[PDB]
């Protein structure tokens, strides 16, 4: 495995990767960590 | 083909199974939901990107900005299966679903090679006093009283000054720590950082 990787470089084509989310005022974080990771990989295994 | 997935829907219409809303919840159950009910469209707050966009407003999380602070945990959305007005088509048929979900082991390498072969991850750790204040570098914690555990989106890995790290993304906007992003120590099971990962592959369908 390389010794530096970041998804963000892997996968430009993939916009969700590099975006922030706000879980605002609301113990949610369970939740963006999920829908974050699964935008991400929608993209990624998808043509 | 990017979509922007529904936080909103999956805080909403899980039930019990995961958790308790705005009251935190399991990582995990999140992912089961979305491999048997599959989730929506769904961007920022009032993007009107999606089904169902998020509809907590944004807030300053430990930070000085323009937006009002975070007020602590407010109220749950409810479950609401329909989009938003203006949106085409069906909340059921903008619906993407899981083929599977799965616990990644606490290990280094099997942590990397997830990543590297299938995206971002979810992973969780304890978050302690000092954490709050990151700036930017590795993150270790040294002092501070415990708050509490913390869900967030691992996407790759590196090492600075020897000091190797998991690049994290946080969900308190990008005006908190590095553009909303932070590094925290790699290998040691920093804080319980490759304690809690999950994954899955999507359903290309």
């Amino acid at each position: 495995l390389p010794a530096s990787f970041d998804a963000r470089e892997q996968w430009p084509q993939c916009p969700t990767i590099k975006e922030i989310r706000d879980q605002g005022s609301c113990g949610s974080c369970w939740a963006f960590g999920a829908v974050e990771a699964i935008s991400d990989r929608i993209c990624i295994h998808t043509n | 083909v990017s979509v922007e997935v529904s936080a909103e829907d999956l805080l909403t219409c899980c039930g019990s199974m995961c958790g308790d809303g705005c009251n935190g919840g399991y990582p995990a159950e999140a992912w089961n939901f979305w491999t048997r009910k599959g989730l929506v469209s769904g961007g920022l707050y009032e993007s009107h990107v999606g089904c169902r966009p998020y509809s907590i407003p944004p807030c300053e999380h430990h930070v000085n900005g323009s937006r009002p602070p975070c007020t602590g945990e407010g109220d749950t959305p409810k479950c609401s299966k329909i989009c938003e007005p203006g949106y085409s088509p069906t909340y059921k048929q903008d619906k993407h679903y899981g083929y599977n979900s799965y616990s990644v082991s606490n290990s280094e390498k099997d942590i990397m090679a997830e990543i590297y072969k299938n995206g971002p991850v979810e992973g969780a750790f304890s978050v302690y006093s000092d954490f709050l204040l990151y700036k930017s570098g590795v993150y270790q914690h040294v002092t501070g009283e415990m708050m509490g555990g913390h869900a967030i989106r691992i996407l790759g890995w590196g090492v600075e000054n020897g000091t190797p790290y998991w690049l994290v993304a946080n969900s308190w906007n990008t005006d908190w720590g590095d553009n909303g992003f932070f590094k925290i120590l790699r290998g040691q099971d920093h804080c319980g950082i490759e304690s809690e990962v999950v994954a899955g592959i999507p359903r290309t369908d």
